[PDB]
């Protein structure tokens, strides 16, 4: 049994905790925490326009 | 670094009042050991899954 | 306000740096140590 | 010596001087247009590696004359602060303090500047005030651009400091990314599985 | 890891139907800068003000109180003076007077 | 005279320092040894040894 | 040949610019007791004569052409002496700055320093005692190299006594820990340190530096420390809400209760002016006493607790 259950990785967020300098939503499930909406996803979403 | 401490205090420190208790400074060589054993990249944290 | 259409980047003069400025820093201190005030 | 032995014997007929303030005063004198129409000229009936030489410098010279900049910009005499909340001073869980390491840049360079306005006002040496001067422009180019002249300028355990540059240059500064990916909010992740079912 | 400004933001809601009233002061510096400064109605106008530009400006409203600023802290004139006396400096003077005076003329 | 240099971390019986109540492991490193060492390359310009 | 190569390395860059000033200073060479005499009297006698000029300028004198022109001359030649004075004891500025590197400030910030103490040193120096001018000047470059190193080489600027009793309290746990080994409790510290352990708990919390918000994420500088703190002051966007939400229900439930008697506890309240204002001005502004006012409170404030308009409002305290 494998040392990458579930309830390690499961994440959620509406509202939570921001970033200092910029107003960023924070990250990485120690707080609420968001998921990167990086780069390439900003493409994918431009190319379905 | 402690050697280079003792040896400009040999000089400027009086003669025939001096003793290794007087020129050895220990502080840069336990913080040596210290900053090796935490806070470096092969000092690692122990994985006991 | 939107109605954004142009940005303009260019060599800024002094007449338009101290232009920008509300003030003129002159002090290298940033906050009193036993109020925690700038 | 040759600089100074010109100058206290033949003290009229020139001025000449050392630094930025001689730079500036070599924009001030420089007409932008006769030049440009000498380069014009160069590339018009010149050949070879004085034709590239022209062709580089026009290409600068030109950007400068076809639109309204003066070229007095390039050197500086107003140095811009950054706004206190873009470099916080954040005061963390255990009393602590967290600078944005442009504080001590600002520091260095405010304390530099108002040294030399000390040197000055009082009556300094050529050589003391040169070389304040010589550390204003330094502490200048360290806070613009780190890791360009000299050596970077550094902080407690020989870590490099980060400047303005350093912020929008890089794969982590905001130009690219901070900018065009963002953490979002209303987001969740988990593992997946298969849902033959649905 | 929490972090704070050393600020408090009031969650409260704009008022601009009504308002303190605020009276307008101009202040100038001596190189010809004006300045507007809108101060407070039930408030005093100083006269001498600190303004945008950094140096010290005075209201357009002819008062000038003149605050005695203070005289230089201490001079290098005032260094010698205190660890010499007058005459000895006079001798030097004197001193380097026939000094010059023998080395040109001989 | 006889120097106190300072505290000095032990290993356990089972192979692992102890650090602030933690446990750590020092991880043995491959390096380079130092010594004299002759190497070839070509030149496609020249084509020699 | 050799001195061809020595007068090509003449004109050399040196980027680090340390390395520029070091060659920059050694132009001048040292000096010794007659010529520190010889150049004292020359200052000593061009500011005399400086000041005489000021004196006999003002309401003063047609000045000989001959003795105007050579005093002049000595008013100038005052500075040199001077000048050249500065120009010779640069170098010892910079032997005793060099042992002060390696921590709070840069190298050639602490030889700035060392400069101005110079030039105090050289503007209080007295020959009439008959010394060498490096014991005296030396003074001087301490006292300022010092100083500018207190107040000048903190992110959050200490006064100088403080730094001058957390130098002390450094200095004194760093030698017990050197001589006595057992690592110095705070309460012997304040002992050995005559003041109160309360004291030396605060002078421990403000020697205390800023780290910086572009360091390591945990333990190495893969993201800055600074995208992992959160903001306390920030709208937390529940709290604006539900504070709308509470100012809507609160002004309904005002709504529902007696006509002026809710707005008396509006004003008292200060839930349109912002200020509350006291018994003399309600009575003020309606022609009236204060216990009345005060017997209308009371009446108002016992309805709202009755759970009607309370069950509405009690969640959100």
């Amino acid at each position: 049994k494998l040392h990458h259950l579930v309830d390690d990785k499961i994440h959620a967020r509406s509202t939570g905790p921001y970033s200092m300098i910029t107003q960023q939503p924070l990250g990485g499930k120690a707080q609420f925490g968001g998921q990167r909406f990086g780069e390439m996803e900003c493409w994918a979403m431009q190319a379905y326009g | 670094r402690m050697e280079r401490v003792v040896r400009e205090r040999m000089t400027t420190q009086d003669v025939e009042a001096i003793t290794p208790q007087t020129l050895i400074n220990i502080r840069p060589v336990v913080a040596a050991i210290k900053e090796f054993f935490g806070t470096s990249q092969l000092s690692q944290f122990m994985d006991q899954n | 306000v939107n109605f954004f259409d142009e940005l303009r980047i260019g060599l800024a003069t002094a007449e338009d740096i101290r232009q920008w400025s509300y003030g003129e820093v002159k002090k290298p201190e940033t906050i009193n140590y036993r109020t925690l005030k700038p | 010596n040759l600089y100074r032995e010109l100058v206290d014997r033949y003290g009229e007929y020139f001025t000449g001087a050392m630094g930025a303030e001689s730079i500036q005063k070599l924009i001030e004198n420089f007409d932008i247009d006769a030049e440009a129409e000498s380069l014009r000229d160069v590339i018009r009936n010149g050949k070879g590696q004085k034709k590239l030489r022209a062709l580089k410098r026009l290409k600068v010279v030109a950007a400068f004359q076809q639109s309204g900049n003066s070229p007095m910009g390039m050197v500086l005499d107003a140095v811009p602060v950054i706004p206190p909340e873009l470099r916080p001073m954040v005061q963390l869980d255990g009393g602590r303090f967290a600078t944005s390491d442009l504080n001590d840049l600002y520091r260095r360079v405010i304390n530099r500047n108002n040294r030399l306005k000390r040197l000055i006002d009082l009556g300094a040496p050529e050589i003391i005030v040169n070389n304040e001067k010589r550390m204003l422009q330094e502490s200048v180019d360290a806070l613009f651009d780190n890791g360009r002249r000299g050596r970077p300028v550094t902080g407690p355990g020989n870590r490099p400091l980060k400047s303005l540059s350093d912020l929008l240059k890089g794969k982590q500064g905001r130009f690219r990314q901070n900018l065009l990916g963002k953490r979002v909010d209303y987001s969740g992740r988990s593992v997946i599985v298969v849902g033959p079912q649905l | 890891l929490r972090g704070s400004r050393l600020g408090a933001v009031s969650y409260e809601t704009d008022r601009n139907h009504d308002l303190a009233p605020r009276q307008i002061a101009r202040y100038r510096t001596d190189n010809g800068e004006e300045f507007e400064v809108p101060f407070a109605d039930d408030a005093e106008i100083p006269g001498t003000w600190l303004c945008r530009n950094g140096m010290e400006g005075t209201l357009i409203e002819g008062d000038l109180p003149e605050p005695k600023k203070v005289k230089p802290p201490r001079t290098h004139w005032d260094m010698l003076l205190e660890r010499r006396s007058i005459e000895e400096l006079e001798e030097l003077l004197k001193e380097r007077l026939e000094l010059i005076r023998s080395r040109r003329r001989g | 005279q006889t120097v106190f240099m300072g505290d000095f971390p032990m290993m356990t019986e089972k192979g692992t320092f102890i650090i602030n109540g933690t446990e750590r492991v020092v991880v043995s490193q491959l390096v380079r040894s130092p010594g004299v060492y002759f190497d070839e390359t070509i030149d496609k310009s020249t084509d020699k040894t | 040949a050799l001195r061809q190569a020595r007068k090509d390395a003449e004109l050399t860059a040196s980027a680090d610019s340390v390395r520029a000033y070091l060659k920059q200073i050694g132009k001048v060479a040292l000096l010794n007791a007659e010529e520190e005499v010889e150049l004292a009297k020359r200052i000593e006698a061009g500011l005399y004569a400086t000041q005489l000029m000021t004196e006999l300028s003002e309401r003063g004198e047609k000045l000989p052409a001959a003795q105007r022109r050579d005093m002049m001359w000595i008013c100038r030649d005052g500075d040199r002496a001077k000048n050249h004075l500065l120009e010779a004891n640069l170098r010892l500025v910079v032997s005793l700055a060099k042992r002060y590197t390696g921590r709070g400030m840069a190298f050639l910030d602490l030889i700035q320093e060392g400069n101005l103490g110079l030039i105090r040193a050289v503007e209080k120096f007295d020959y009439t005692k008959g010394y060498k001018f490096s014991t005296y000047a030396t003074w001087w470059i301490r006292q300022a190299i010092t100083r500018a190193m207190a107040d000048q080489a903190r992110t959050i600027r200490i006064p100088v006594h403080m730094v001058e009793v957390i130098n002390k309290l450094g200095r004194i746990q760093r030698e017990l820990l050197q001589d006595l080994g057992r690592e110095p409790t705070p309460e012997e510290l304040a002992k050995e340190m005559d003041i109160t352990p309360e004291k030396v708990l605060e002078i421990q919390q403000y020697a205390r530096e800023p780290i910086s918000l572009d360091q390591t994420i945990g333990d190495e500088g893969d993201s800055q420390l600074g995208d992992f703190i959160e903001d306390s002051e920030a709208v937390v966007a529940v709290d604006a809400v539900s504070f709308t939400l509470l100012q809507d229900q609160l002004q309904s439930v005002l709504d529902t209760l007696s006509e002026r008697e809710a707005g008396v506890v509006r004003l008292r309240f200060g839930l349109t002016d912002g200020q509350p204002r006291t018994l003399d001005e309600i009575g003020q502004v309606y022609g009236v006493t204060r216990e009345r006012i005060r017997q209308i409170e009371s009446k108002t404030m016992s309805k709202l607790r009755h759970p009607s308009r309370s069950q509405v409002l009690r969640d959100y305290l």
